[PDB]
């Protein structure tokens, strides 16, 4: 009872790719943002906008529409953040040393510097983008990262579904490792490699949520509705 | 709750 | 290095030798329960524990060739995460309890009588109950906390290089303990993914219980040990 | 620094 498990491996990977959302671009007129205001009040609206496509884009993972729709919604609310910082990352990895939140908005260490404890968060997603590149990530080992990251990170605070969808996608990973030419001892260590890649993003997301309830109280930067729904849903 | 509204649509 | 010319066999073996031992907890049946003494036999337990991990990180294959600082940094990282999947690993044949001690089973409605703590109590018995139905071999189990050691501090720092060499080397370790248990090859590989995601939310609860712990410190009523501070200081 | 001296002692 469900048409994602009778998927064949490239029809997992045609489906992840054309479901993926756009890259958006930032607001313009711009001074380099350099205010814990601007830089916070970019980011956020970035966010927000991201968010709206992400929710939409979940909906197109295979597996996930077979959910409740709370079921859904605990999932997206778990793995939000996660999903932002993988898809900042993947984005950042042409561009060494810096982050790309979008095509007109790329942002290095010294503007980490700027909000009070941001620049450890920086280096950390500085360090998982260099760590993408080095392993020449592919886009198609990306997408089926961020589904797992999606179907995953809330699992346990609920099942057979779930990790039969998981177990798929793992089916769907070596498939292209395999298909890359990787022989057998390179297929499952790569597949390690890259899952306690999601590891560190878990830390960073649980890292970063906390700075984000920080602003919340300091009430310098205004969130949206959305957002602090979404911010209030881990604690 | 939001985000219930948004993945009805 | 050496642990890069051990065998896979080798590994399993090297590493079961250097388990630590199930240390006693100082609960007494007949005592009252004020739940910040609790957190006090818990805190004292822990503590105890910590002294016998950094030996047993000692013996870790390839954790030696590494530079004392680093040593430092990654068991500052993962200590938590290390008590905690060795708590869940105790509790497994325990449903619905958690074994912090031979002498120290607690349940759900003894997780509330700390403040804000009954969900990282829910979050741990559930990776317990999923190391359960998945039948986690010991094997198995003591390659999952030797990579929680290598990895958790990884990308908080040249020789990373080396750690990456000894994480794979572990990973072919496990993929010989499946073969070897019968697995197909597909199985292998899910098996594989299986267990490393769970090191995902093994990391989410260290971060969500460091937290705790930080708050039970600023409130200064359960006093912590003097190794715990300075790993509690080590996260921020 | 305790970690850094356990960890040290030969
Ligand atoms: C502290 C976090 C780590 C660095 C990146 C951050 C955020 C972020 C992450 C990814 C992305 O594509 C766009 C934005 C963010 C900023 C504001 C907000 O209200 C919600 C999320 C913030
Ligand atoms: C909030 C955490 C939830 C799970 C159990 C916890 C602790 C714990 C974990 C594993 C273990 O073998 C022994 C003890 C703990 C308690 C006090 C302290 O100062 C440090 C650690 C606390």
């Amino acid at each position: 009872n469900s048409l994602a498990l009778s998927l064949t491996a490239d029809q997992m990977v045609s489906a992840l790719l054309d479901a993926e959302p756009p890259i958006l671009y930032s607001e313009y007129d711009p001074t380099r943002p350099f205010s814990e205001a601007s830089m916070m009040g970019l980011l956020t609206n970035l966010a927000d906008r991201e968010l709206v496509h992400m929710i939409n884009w979940a909906k197109r993972v295979p597996g996930f529409v077979d959910l409740t729709l709370h079921d859904q919604v605990h999932l997206l609310e778990c793995a939000w953040l996660e999903i932002l910082m993988i898809g900042l990352v993947w984005r950042s990895m042409e561009h060494p040393g810096k982050l790309l939140f979008a095509p007109n908005l790329l942002l290095d260490r010294n503007q980490g510097k700027c909000v009070e404890g941001m620049v450890e968060i920086f280096d950390m997603l500085l360090a998982t983008s260099s760590r993408f590149r080095m392993m020449n990530l592919q886009g198609e080992e990306f997408v089926c990262l961020k589904s797992i990251i999606l179907l995953n990170s809330g699992v346990y605070t609920f099942k057979d579904h779930i990790h039969r969808v998981l177990d798929k996608i793992t089916d769907t990973l070596i498939h292209l490792m395999a298909k890359a030419g990787l022989t057998l001892q390179q297929q499952h260590q790569r597949l390690a490699q890259l899952l306690l890649i999601l590891s560190h993003i878990r830390h960073m997301s649980n890292k970063g949520m906390e700075h984000l309830y920080s602003m919340k109280c300091k009430n310098v930067v205004p969130l949206s509705d959305l957002l602090l729904e979404m911010l209030d849903a881990h604690r | 709750k939001i985000l219930h509204r948004l993945l009805q649509d």
